[PDB]
RNA sequence: CUUGCUUCUUUGCUGACGAGUGGCGGACGGGUGAGUAAUGUCUGGGAAACUGCCUGAUGGAGGGGGAUAACUACUGGAAACGGUAGCUAAUACCGCAUAACGUCGCAAGACCAAAGAGGGGGACCUUCGGGCCUCUUGCCAUCGGAUGUGCCCAGAUGGGAUUAGCUAGUAGGUGGGGUAACGGCUCACCUAGGCGACGAUCCCUAGCUGGUCUGAGAGGAUGACCAGCCACACUGGAACUGAGACACGGUCCAGACUCCUACGGGAGGCAGCAGUGGGGAAUAUUGCACAAUGGGCGCAAGCCUGAUGCAGCCAUGCCGCGUGUAUGAAGAAGGCCUUCGGGUUGUAAAGUACUUUCAGCGGGGAGGAAGGGAGUAAAGUUAAUACCUUUGCUCAUUGACGUUACCCGCAGAAGAAGCACCGGCUAACUCCGUGCCAGCAGCCGCGGUAAUACGGAGGGUGCAAGCGUUAAUCGGAAUUACUGGG
């Protein structure tokens, strides 16, 4: 299920930094970004409509870690929503656990993000959540029980937590790891660069 | 003084090995008279409807190239009928059967057929017996004269003289019964000189052997013989009152730990033969068990000790002269047959928690003879399962290379005509007539450990081939290639499986 | 003869009970007149257990319905003064 | 086939002469009436029927007959016998 | 003889019960769509109806008789399977008295039924079998209610005109018989009608529907699994019991097939659950138990249930997780390309620091379970503190799944990643070996010696325990156009 591979040539494939690479060390300008996706990275490709759509799709896929039977079902469940599907269906992404346990800086990357939800870590509500997928319900209180608390992974990743931006819909306590999550994420407030449009677009056809 | 261990010790065991051509099929279909119930590719047991006890029997095929069945399932009979013809002699057939009868000290029976042919002088036979065998014997009657002429039986230990009737093989006949031993009425009715020289060689009996043991009978240091012929409904019918009489309770077997006698429980029925059964509608595969531990029970719930699992049987065919009978329990100390499909292999042990096994297996190691090569290639399914079907046995074990033709059929005898003559039944239409290919000897199975059979199979696999049962050994072709394999130390475990 | 009796409806391990009138030689996910209420045996302490609409009941009661052992235990959980 | 309830089988082999014996009998008398109708005797008819009425309305309630069968044989037969008369 | 520690012949006397008669169930549950183009199904109505078991109301439950199985003795047959001579019981069978709003008749009038068992006991009477007193249960007749079933009408439910006239009990009427009942349902007589271009008769195909897939919608195919109806149980036909079958595990006959035999004669129908053969490209285990529901019988305790609740196999379909994470340039080794400067594989790998999801093992541990049994306090009933119904209350308890779900602990990143594609459609590049040979391909198509198209290597892309191919339906196809063409 997992990718568990080259996680930073990913960032080069998309040319725009996927934070698969996140980790404790800073911006790191050691793969060289932008002009080597690979082997023959030089080229200039075409880049049609069907090209953008595809890579649009794929780049924010590889934001979230998300397979694509698994992103056609939140599409799906996002179809069924009211308002407008490019907003519900970020929401959707937004509303995965391990995001959310990302956001609080409970980890330096996703995959370690996801890995601490999957080893019986992470706790929502008082019952204990496995499943990364674990669609989070608004005003919820997410925490570490006490027998995996601060084993020192959460800890220096949570340095990380002082550097980014700390959004406005979750709140994090910092000195027990109790974190609170409140009400859904506005389209202008999340990452403010990838495109639902082409998303739409794929999978409108 | 329970019943129980009173019609335990009804129970015995005489199963019948003998020469070729000597006369299995004959005496038992005529000792099947006596209960009111190519050559020898069968296995036939009868438990019967007995008066006195009741005695199991268990037919086998008498060759060399057969008989790889009698090696285990003397093991599950406690005592020994020897069929020696005159004509025959001590040859290596006995020599064989006896290094298999001394291992386990069992008490032995012998019984010299073909009376209506020519049969050499008693003492003379005698004399062969215990000098070929190294083992005495202790003669009881002779019959008259020699050729055709063998017209009566004179015991010493019981004084009874018993005359006999020419052609009574269809019909049971009983001839009058004259009780005394110097009758001259004798004499007039049988021949004055011959009943002399009988006499004479009765007192040479007299003078140069030894009388009946007990508790050396259990070891079976002096065999008692027996005479009389198969055809003439006459000679064993004496047989009985010897099987009743000399024949002890059955022993106890050796496991691992002790020996299980048979006053205990927790049922040591465990598998001898897979045979090739005849398929009407299923096939079951067989089971032969060894149930004088314990008595049946309908409902009762097996336990699967090499796979440790609790299997529910309740259906239980039993023996009843030949036929399979219905749903029917019994006293212990008899054989059955079950309802298994590829399930349990030769020797799969059974208890109800004792996780232990016994010392058995005494199967040898094969002849790999030539090919399947699919003669009218359609339909190719059905030897690709009935002779997998047939795999599971210990004569017939059939080897897939990996380039799906030329299957090796695996034979631990010289005749493949059996499988031959198995490929002619409702699931068998494929002839596969047969050529010379040399394939050498036997492939010897071994299965390695984990973390260093991957890498054997990386190396060369183009030179792997599956087996009976999902093995791999290495491919047989040659000496040299066995001695590279030797070389390439497979540590592990060994496990033989044949 | 109609009775009122449980469906055992639900998934595999996740037993579902449908307390229903229906005719005695009709199936137990079969043909059914008109149903009433629900069980759930797995359903501990939560917003809801168990409705039983006894005002049907009891007009089947005026009909002749043979009420079961379960859906008498039912009727004696719904107590008239509990 | 080979079965323990087999026994409602050669009962009803009990039944099949029995009962329908009755209904034998019971015709029989009902023909009788008919032969009435084709004397012409209205007394006969009337003697036939009063003869004819009791056991015909016992097999009625004995469930060989449903108890419209002998009431419509009841009704056209009395309606013969009083057109006649 | 340890005169009580056991053996022994009689004894239904108790708990219970093989076989037999009888009552109920077997017409439900389970399986298949062979036949059927309307005698089937769906939608909407209707009267000329039935209805055991469920339940309401009103009365009776009074009085008698004769057989039979089982059994006794003998006998034919190996068995299967009976015969002869006798005996008996019932809630089995059949009469007799009576009977009403029941049946017939305009009325007068006539006719129709049964069966008793089990628990406990005060007085009286006991030939001491018991009558009697009470409770529970069962039976008969009628009127109802519900359920289910029988019957009729309208509409709707494929193709073919290379299917154009069909029908003679046919269409209608009168009268007789028959069904719980109208009804040519069935017979006697009379007329020539009835259907049909709005597709009558004939051929092929097809179980029908709620629904499923696709499609914005209209439509097209399908209806296998869930559920309702219909038809069927090797094929055809026919009847009996029973309220209900013109009958899967009931009967007979005609035909085919299999098996036993002592050869005189019999037994059988897996389109039930498992399982076997043949066919196919294709589909499983000859498993556990009534622990829960439901069905059958019993007042109850108890018995059966291959329906069901499950267990085993198959990536067959869906869903979720893991096969590590952070750091880590000498930008190591090997492979590939090159202009031989170097680049790619590549933060990938090695090293270091942590973590153990899921599997392995060892320990705790719910819920699916309501009940039922013994007993106590007792409200009703009655003469009764006795029997029986019901409610609290005390105790031993009822699990195949099941070494359960779930939780805790131990060892070690430790056991767990493949498949297609890379000329355009359509997401992604080079080198080498042949050279219209070998080969790929869904269409246009490449390969004729410098192939982004064959094979191999490197690399990338896409999907993920699945990936490609093949097969069917729909969309794109406004290329079946009523929406929406000429
Ligand atoms: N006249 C006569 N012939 C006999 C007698 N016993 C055996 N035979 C003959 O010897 C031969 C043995 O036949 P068979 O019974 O098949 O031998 P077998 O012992 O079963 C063979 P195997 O040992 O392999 O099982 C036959 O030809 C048979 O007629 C006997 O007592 N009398």
């Amino acid at each position: 299920a997992r990718y568990l591979g080259p996680k930073l040539k990913l960032s080069r494939r998309e040319g725009t930094d996927l934070f698969l690479k996140s980790g404790v060390r800073a911006i790191d300008t050691k793969c060289k970004i932008e002009q080597a996706p690979g082997q023959h990275g030089a080229r200039k490709p075409r880049l049609s409509d069907y090209g953008v759509q595809l890579r649009e799709k794929q780049k924010v896929r590889r934001i979230y870690g998300v397979l694509e039977r698994q992103f056609r079902n939140y599409y799906k469940e996002a179809a069924r929503l009211k308002g407008n599907t490019g907003e519900n269906l970020l929401a959707l992404l937004e509303g995965r656990l391990d995001n959310v346990v990302y956001r609080m800086g409970f980890g330096a990357t996703r995959a370690e993000a996801r890995q601490l939800v999957s080893h019986k870590a992470i706790m929502v509500n008082g019952r204990v959540v496995n499943i990364a997928s674990y669609q989070v319900s608004p005003n919820d209180v997410v925490s570490i029980r006490e027998k995996a608390k601060k084993q020192s992974r959460v800890k220096a990743a949570l340095e990380l937590a002082e550097q980014r931006e700390k959004p406005t819909w979750l709140e994090v306590d910092a000195g027990k790891m109790e974190g609170t999550f409140k009400r859904k994420p506005e389209r202008s407030d999340l990452s403010a660069d990838i495109n639902e449009h082409l998303i739409v677009e794929l999978y409108s056809k | 003084l329970s019943p129980y261990l009173q019609e335990v010790a009804k129970r015995r065991t005489f199963a019948i090995i003998s020469h070729p051509d000597a006369g299995k099929t004959t005496i038992t279909e005529k000792v099947l008279l006596f209960g009111q119930a190519g050559i020898s590719i069968t296995t036939s047991v009868m438990q019967f409807p007995y008066h006195d006890c009741l005695v199991n029997l268990l037919d086998t095929p008498g060759h060399e190239d057969f008989s790889e069945d009698t090696y285990r399932t003397l093991t599950a009979v406690d005592c020994c009928l020897m069929v020696i013809d005159a004509a025959k002699g001590v040859e290596d057939r006995t020599r064989k059967l006896m290094e298999v009868t001394r291992l386990r000290d069992t008490p032995i029976l012998t019984f010299m057929n073909k009376l209506d042919r020519d049969i050499r002088d008693p003492m003379e036979l005698l004399d062969e017996v215990e000098n070929e065998l190294k083992i005495g014997c202790a003669p009881i009657t002779w019959p008259i004269g020699c050729g055709k002429l063998f017209k009566g039986v004179y015991h010493l230990y019981k004084d009874e003289t018993y005359l006999y009737q020419s052609g009574k093989g269809h019909t049971i006949q009983e001839v009058r019964i004259v009780k005394g031993l110097n009758n001259p009425d004798l004499d007039a009715a049988v021949g004055e000189d011959l009943a002399q020289q009988l006499r004479d060689e009765l007192e040479l009996v007299k003078g140069a052997s030894n009388e009946f043991d007990k508790e050396l009978f259990l070891a079976g240091e002096i065999t008692p013989v027996f005479f009389g012929t198969a055809l003439g409904n006459f000679g064993v019918d004496h047989m009985l009152d010897g099987l009743v009489e000399w024949a002890p309770a059955p022993m106890p077997r050796q496991t691992d730990t002790r020996t299980v006698e048979a006053s205990e429980d927790k049922f040591t029925g465990f598998v001898f033969k897979i045979q090739a059964n005849m398929d009407p509608k299923h096939r079951d595969r067989v089971a032969f068990m060894r149930v004088v531990s314990g008595k049946y029970e309908k409902g009762m719930k097996l336990r699967q000790v090499r796979t440790a699992k609790d299997v529910v049987i309740s259906d239980a065919l039993t023996f009843m002269a030949g036929d399979r009978s219905h749903v029917e329990e019994a006293y212990p100390g008899d054989i059955l047959g079950l309802h298994n499909h590829g399930t349990i292999q030769i020797g799969d042990t059974f208890t109800q928690g004792e996780m232990m096994k016994f010392t058995g297996i005494p199967n040898f190691a094969p002849e790999l003879f030539r090919r399947i090569r699919l003669k009218d290639p359609l339909k190719q399914k059905q030897l690709l399962k009935g002779l997998v079907q047939l795999s599971e046995e210990g004569a017939v074990q059939v080897f897939r290379p990996i380039s799906n033709n030329d299957l090796i059929v695996g034979a631990v005898g010289v005749l493949q005509f059996d499988v031959v003559v198995a490929r002619l039944k409702s699931e068998y239409n494929v002839e596969a007539v047969y050529e010379s290919v040399n394939v050498a000897t036997a492939r010897w199975v071994e299965c390695a450990d984990a973390k260093k059979f991957e890498e054997f199979k990386r190396k060369n696999e183009s030179q792997l081939a599956l087996d009976g049962g999902d093995n791999l050994a290495y491919i047989a072709t040659s000496m040299v290639n066995l001695r590279l394999a030797q070389e390439r130390y497979p540590d592990v475990q060994f496990h033989q499986t044949r | 003869m109609v009775t009122i009796r449980l469906a055992r409806h639900g998934a595999k391990k996740r037993p579902f009970y449908q307390v229903v009138v229906a005719d005695s030689r009709n199936a137990r996910n079969g043909r059914f007149i008109e149903r009433v209420g629900f069980f759930n045996p797995i359903a501990s302490e939560k917003e809801e257990g168990t409705r039983l609409d006894l005002d049907r009941i009891a007009h089947w009661v005026g009909q002749g319905a043979t009420i079961s052992d379960r859906v008498a235990a039912l009727i004696k959980e719904v107590n008239k003064a509990a | 086939n080979i079965k323990s309830a087999k026994k409602r089988a050669i009962q009803s082999e009990k039944a099949r002469k029995h009962n329908a014996s009755r209904r034998s009998m019971m015709r029989t008398f009902i023909k009788k009436v008919y032969a009435a109708i084709e004397a012409g005797d209205k007394a006969a008819a009337q003697k036939a029927f009063n003869e004819m009425q009791p056991i015909v309305d016992r097999q009625a309630a004995k469930g060989l007959i449903h108890k419209n069968k002998a009431a419509r044989h009841k009704a056209n037969l009395t309606a013969q016998i009083n057109k006649l008369a």
